[PDB]
């Protein structure tokens, strides 16, 4: 079926189908995370190291988390989730306790992918890093994606509005090197988008979603 | 108590300055749990503020909660460590004692202080001689305490019979009490008393 399958076929339920719009950059995350684990035998044959960090942005409510969670579910693999707010509530000396953790655990559980929503959270630019916890837990990433080249078959996905919000140091080889963009959709998004979303309202009989889509610009 | 082991060992403790200080005041009270203190209220003659207490957690940090319904009390005690002296006989104690005469009042047992127990314990000696034996059976605290509560040894009979039985040099005070008058009469009465 799908999702490795009305037994056959909330947020473990997202596929591809409950995504729209977003064709090319679901195709980029999609080859850039999918091959390395489902399929491991091409880049030793062909003798190559993938990259491993992936960078999503764009504006907020355009589906970050959703793609993140869809390529994740698809894939099969042992999934870690990462909240920067979640992560950085935590009593002092903590956060830093919860990020070995998460890490640890992904790598004993290999394939894994370990995604950090919302980074620019726990690691922020490095003028707005003032304090010793701030500093202590950038490190902290830090040592752990620079410590995980050894880890194989472990894929970082972070999320973050703007790629000028995150520390500088988090984007160089090594680390988080592969970066993506998502735009708002066009006319042919939008109206995907709206059957998505209106697959179970009880929509009257002169419902016209061609004309919503084409009246609904910069949603 | 006994150790982890099923012994009888034997363990010393001593409450902290603060704990001294916080029961005369009242403001503190046994509580069901053999582990914890309760605290009592603000009435109109002891005023209890907040009571916090301090503790480091596993990341080395000091966190300070209220504990108002009951507290842990290993915060107001200090453990000291117990011992015996070695084997080697440096015999600087006052008393070659502790095996013999009955104790203090232990009459709920059949230790009970009275004149059979001297007539058998303490007139065989007296009626031989052997002064280091006679010394070695008048060193016992508990012996020295009873012959003070009879009275019959006047103070400075009593005083040079202490003397004779806890300093290092007894001889001749020994001779002197044995052949004091005080001490004549009380061995006399032991004798003919049954
Ligand atoms: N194609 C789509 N693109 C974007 N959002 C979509 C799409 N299809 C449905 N949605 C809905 O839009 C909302 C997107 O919210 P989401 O949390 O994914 O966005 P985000 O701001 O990027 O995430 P986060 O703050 O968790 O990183 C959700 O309700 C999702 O169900």
């Amino acid at each position: 079926g799908k999702k490795r399958k009305n037994n056959l076929r909330n947020m473990n339920e997202v596929g591809y189908d409950d995504i729209g719009g977003c064709r090319k950059q679901m195709a980029q995350i999609r080859e850039m995370v999918e091959l390395p684990l489902r399929h491991p035998q091409l880049f030793k044959a062909i003798g190559i190291k993938p990259p491993r960090g992936v960078l999503m942005y764009g504006p907020p409510g355009t589906g970050k988390t959703l793609m993140a969670r869809a390529v994740a579910n698809e894939t099969g693999a042992f999934f870690f989730l990462i909240n920067g707010p979640e992560v950085m509530s935590k009593m002092a000396g903590e956060s830093e306790s919860n990020l070995r953790k998460a890490f640890e655990e992904a790598e004993k559980n290999a394939p894994a992918i370990i995604f950090i929503d919302e980074i620019d959270s726990i690691a922020p630019k490095r003028d707005k890093t003032n304090g010793e916890v701030e500093r202590r837990v950038v490190s902290q990433l830090l040592t752990l994606m620079d410590g995980m080249k050894a880890r194989s078959n472990v894929v970082v996905i972070a999320a973050t509005n703007r790629p000028n919000s995150i520390d500088p140091a988090l984007r160089r080889f090594g680390r988080f090197d592969r970066e993506v963009d998502i735009g708002i959709p066009d006319a042919t998004g939008r109206l995907e988008v709206l059957r998505i979303h209106t697959k179970n309202m009880k929509l009257a009989d002169d419902v016209d979603l061609e004309a919503l889509a084409a009246e609904t610009h910069g949603y | 108590s006994g150790n982890l082991e099923g012994e009888i060992d034997i363990s010393s403790y001593q409450v902290s300055t603060e704990a001294e200080a916080l029961v005369t005041a009242d403001m503190i009270s046994g509580s069901t749990f053999p582990s914890m203190a309760y605290i009592n209220d603000t009435t109109d003659e002891r005023y209890v503020p907040e009571i916090f207490y301090m503790k480091s957690n596993e990341y080395g940090i000091t966190v300070k909660e209220n504990a108002k319904p009951a507290f842990p009390v290993d915060y107001l005690l200090v453990t000291l460590t117990h011992g015996f002296p070695n084997t080697d006989t440096e015999t600087n104690s006052k008393f070659v004692s502790s095996t013999g005469f009955p104790w203090s009042n232990r009459q709920a047992m059949g230790q009970s202080q009275d004149y059979q127990e001297l007539k058998k314990y303490l007139f065989n000696v007296a009626s031989s001689g052997d002064f280091n034996l006679l010394h070695e059976k008048i060193s016992n605290f508990h012996l020295l305490l009873y012959i003070n509560s009879l009275q019959i040894l006047s103070p400075d009979e009593w005083k040079l019979l202490i003397e004779s039985a806890v300093k290092n040099e007894w001889e001749e005070s020994l001779l002197k009490l044995v052949s004091s008058a005080g001490w004549q009469t009380l061995v006399m009465i032991l004798q003919e008393s049954g």
